[PDB]
């Protein structure tokens, strides 16, 4: 995290007007999941005003709100079983500075959604 | 055409408003459902729970 920067999320087969694309957002209030499918750009820098990720969303079927995902490990796994998308999810403080310490600590689930969209391929927004 | 509609035309030339509702039944992660019941609760007597 340190300055954070992050925060977003690009899913889906294809990024061109083709079946359709999660972004799971943050902006901490809603972390917002719309499977609306949209036109994307090559450095999409947003906030803090402009917004420019996005060019138009046409048809789409989900939407969803719920409460923001909160020298520490921000930590997920993204797991895609038969038509359910489940994110799983932990947030730990550490004392090490070198890489990922030696330790244990399970993850404790998030959401489950029911989609249905077969998923090859994503990356991160800034 | 434009259909004219005025107060005293009768039974059958009269605006007759219909909603057609199709379902799908197809093999998906189906979501929408009907309502589910809620009956009481009860204690220390062998019962049958769902
Ligand atoms: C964070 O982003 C979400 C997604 O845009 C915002 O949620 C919107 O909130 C407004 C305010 O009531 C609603 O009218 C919209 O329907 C919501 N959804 C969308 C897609 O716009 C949320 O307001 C943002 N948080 C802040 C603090 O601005
Ligand atoms: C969305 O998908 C449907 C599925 O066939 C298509 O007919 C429609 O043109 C698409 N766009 C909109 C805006 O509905
Ligand atoms: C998703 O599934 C559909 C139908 O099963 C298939 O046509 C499509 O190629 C799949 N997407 C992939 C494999 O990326």
């Amino acid at each position: 995290e340190k300055s954070n920067i992050i925060r977003g999320w690009i899913f889906g087969t294809t990024l061109d007007s083709k079946t359709q694309s999660l972004l799971i957002v943050n902006n901490a209030t809603n972390v917002v999941i719309k499977v609306c499918e949209f036109q994307f750009c090559n450095d999409p820098f947003l906030g803090v005003s402009e917004f420019r990720v996005y060019s138009s969303a046409n048809n789409c079927t989900f939407e969803y709100v719920s409460q923001p995902f909160l020298k520490n490990l921000r930590e997920f796994v993204f797991k895609n079983i038969d038509g359910y998308f489940k994110i799983y999810s932990k947030h730990t403080p550490i004392n090490l500075v070198r890489d990922l310490p030696q330790g244990f600590s399970a993850l404790e689930p998030l959401v489950d959604l029911p989609i249905g969209i077969n998923i090859t391929r994503f990356q991160t927004l800034l | 055409q434009s259909y004219g509609f005025q107060p005293t035309y009768g039974v059958g030339y009269q605006p007759y408003r219909v909603v057609v509702l199709s379902f799908e039944l197809l093999h998906a992660p189906a979501t929408v459902c009907g309502p589910k019941k809620s009956t009481n609760l009860v204690k220390n007597k062998c019962v049958n729970f769902n």
